[PDB]
């Protein structure tokens, strides 16, 4: 309509193309490329298991909000919610 | 300048945001480390920058493992062969 409005269309959010969650190390749920391969699922499990368990002793007993692995294409982010753990496979920018 | 490797560690640590430093090749062995990092974080670093190379299909895409938090995020990239863990604040 305006200036300011749908025409000044608003900044684009890149792709997803995995989608993943897994509960008490089981997949639930998994879509895109995280088709169902244990790869990523058994393979994220311990990076979650291990970089959850980095404490630092100045933020103590919570080693994290988010984890992302930037790669040169395609990022994954990660969140667990009580043992049950995200991931967002999506393009970078 | 002869390039140190002390030298970076100290040369990083100019920034502000910047708040410590740590170096390590697939040992978990501290290789020097400023500021926030310590000898306790060399193995555990390591072998999330050694895991998180697994989902790596194949190699030369180089996971910078960043990892966000309340205190800082921290991007953790293996690297010129030496595993380096910078810690910012954004």
């Amino acid at each position: 309509s305006m200036t300011s409005a749908l025409t000044q269309g608003l900044e684009r959010i890149p792709d997803q193309l995995g989608y993943l969650v897994l509960s008490e190390g089981a997949v639930l749920a998994s879509s895109g490329d995280l088709e169902n391969d244990e790869q990523a699922a058994s393979a994220i499990s311990e990076l979650v298991s291990t970089a959850c368990g980095f404490r630092l002793h100045r933020g103590m007993n919570v080693p994290f909000k988010r984890l992302s692995v930037v790669f040169g294409e395609h990022t994954l982010l990660v969140t667990v919610s009580g043992q049950r753990v995200f991931v967002v496979k999506r393009q970078n920018r | 300048m002869e390039a140190t490797l002390e030298q970076h560690l100290e040369d990083t640590m100019k920034n502000p945001s910047i708040v410590g430093v740590l170096c390590t090749d697939s040992q978990g062995l501290n290789l020097g480390c400023r500021g926030t990092l310590s000898d306790e974080h060399a193995g555990v670093i390591s072998v999330l920058a050694q895991q998180a190379a697994k989902l790596t299909s194949d190699p030369t895409d180089i996971p910078v493992v960043c990892l966000e938090s309340d205190n800082g995020n921290i991007m953790i990239q293996k690297h010129d062969g030496i595993t380096v863990a910078v810690h910012k604040m954004a």
